[PDB]
């Protein structure tokens, strides 16, 4: 089987943008960080989005910010749903308060685990529309590194159909 | 005597033969290794059976008395982003 490091293009429900964007700029009008997730099934180079998750989370203050925590029985969860539907973890996104980047919180404790996994971040509590050239994304490689993906990169990879 | 572990990690199995006399986390090595999910390290996962109980990853595999075939989810301990 095609391993998900090998993925270079991705299709993209848009309403799967717009539940993660709704997701994302409710809680932002909260001041809260919010997160979510893209599942879907793997053709060779090719995957395509089949659903978003909107896993329980908690919003935690921080010394210096905010941020999201998914609890273990969560995560248990979805291990399981994933494997009862025969669906594959891509991508998470979540939002920051301003500019969007890869903390060093998010480059250690990612949900999105496996090399290949993309990781999102929107900016500004989600208030703009979702646009893929506004998001800061990353890739996990083999050595653990979440490694820019740029805007340029991005939107070539990622098509948004409907 | 071995053990034929089906660990599913992000929805994906994968069969781990394991001996009697290796702790779990020798299965959960591999595992992670198998499916490719080096975002958090070992120690960052853990494995529940298909009840929710949550296993002892320093058990030796023969002291659970498994079925010749079993399925364990290994799942992680946290997930955090901000
Ligand atoms: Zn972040």
């Amino acid at each position: 089987m095609t391993p998900l490091e090998d993925v270079r293009t991705v299709a993209l429900p848009r309403d799967c943008v717009s539940t993660v964007q709704a997701h994302l700029r409710s809680v932002g009008q909260q001041g809260h960080a919010g997160m979510a997730l893209w599942v879907g099934v793997q053709q060779d180079q090719h995957f395509v989005i089949a659903e978003t998750v909107i896993p329980a989370q908690r919003h935690i203050r921080t010394s210096d910010g905010v941020c999201v925590m998914v609890p273990a029985e969560e995560l248990h969860r979805l291990n399981v749903w994933l494997y009862k539907r025969g669906l594959t973890l891509l991508a998470q996104i979540h939002s920051h308060p301003g500019r969007a980047y890869h903390s060093t919180t998010d480059d250690a404790y990612a949900v999105a685990t496996t090399i290949g996994c993309l990781s999102l971040v929107v900016p500004n509590f989600a208030r703009e529309p979702f646009d893929l050239a506004r998001v800061a994304a990353y890739r996990l490689d083999a050595r653990a590194n979440w490694n820019e993906v740029p805007s340029a990169a991005l939107t070539r990879m990622i098509t948004i159909t409907s | 005597g071995k053990i034929e572990i089906i660990v599913v990690v992000n929805g994906q199995p994968t069969q781990v033969e394991a001996n009697p006399n290796q702790p779990l986390h020798v299965v959960r090595t591999k595992a992670l290794e198998n499916t490719q999910n080096v975002a958090q390290p070992p120690d960052n996962w853990e494995f529940k059976d298909e009840a929710g109980n949550l296993l002892d990853v320093d058990k030796k595999i023969g002291d659970f008395g498994f079925a010749n075939t079993v399925t364990l989810f290994l799942s992680l301990k946290a997930g955090v982003a901000g």
